[PDB]
């Protein structure tokens, strides 16, 4: 996996 | 929302996940005929990926067709590659199928294969 | 063949291409209802993304189905993040929504969403 | 884009 996109 | 977190794999994981559900022949709702051959698929996913396929499956018409036929100029392999091209982001380009391919992503207006197709020949050229 | 080349951007691509399709109603071929909210889907994209919806539309006979009617204990708010999350990789996960969305996540058999709630809500604690 | 997978 999880990311801030 | 502007908060949201992205989970990196998941585009590819459902279109392998989409790919696996056309090996099974599960939900699938067309016959592509290219010639003497048949292609089963997902109308969605052709409509995702091929300008053609878009037209063809938004026209109040053809929406409802479980089979359509290309035209018969078509390479049923170049099809066959791009199908799979669809399904699975790979492109089996070859010296033997380019111009096969090319020709198919032209009519299925897949205009980054074509860009490609078109950079392999004028490397060799 | 091991000789493929890839594009980078087709899965997401795609699956931006599904979620456009899904936002104009084109080619929806289920309405999931969880309560008195209905949501409009693909069957495919869902089973590709829930464990949950691939058992149900692989059943013989709930395949079928044009309506699929989920538990009454399922919050529809955390349903439709997690919609949202199958059609674009983005999970809207907020202090007020994340009991409802890992509750939610367990009855859809969606592994890894479940995974991130319980590390969000470990860290607070 | 494309690259070498
Ligand atoms: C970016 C591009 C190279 C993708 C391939 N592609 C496509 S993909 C079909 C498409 O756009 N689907 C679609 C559109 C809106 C909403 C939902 C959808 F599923 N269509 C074309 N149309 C005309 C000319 N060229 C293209 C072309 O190259
Ligand atoms: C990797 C995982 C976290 C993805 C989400 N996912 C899924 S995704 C549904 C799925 O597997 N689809 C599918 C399978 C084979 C062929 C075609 C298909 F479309 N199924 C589950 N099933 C039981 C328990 N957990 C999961 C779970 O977490």
């Amino acid at each position: 996996a999880w990311v801030i996109p | 929302a502007d908060s949201c977190i992205q989970f990196t794999r998941h585009a590819s994981d459902v279109l392998l996940n989409l790919n696996r559900l056309r090996s099974r022949d599960i939900l699938t709702d067309v016959v592509i005929v290219v010639s003497r051959e048949q292609f089963r698929a997902h109308k969605t996913v052709l409509m995702a990926c091929s300008g053609l396929f878009y037209s063809i499956f938004t026209d109040q018409l053809k929406c409802n067709l479980s089979v359509i036929n290309l035209d018969p100029e078509i390479n049923p392999e170049g099809f066959c590659i791009l199908l799979d091209f669809m399904y699975t982001s790979r492109l089996n380009l070859r010296e033997g199928n380019i111009m096969a391919v090319m020709a198919t992503a032209m009519y299925l207006q897949m205009e980054h294969v074509v860009d490609t197709c078109r950079k392999f020949i004028k490397a060799s050229e």
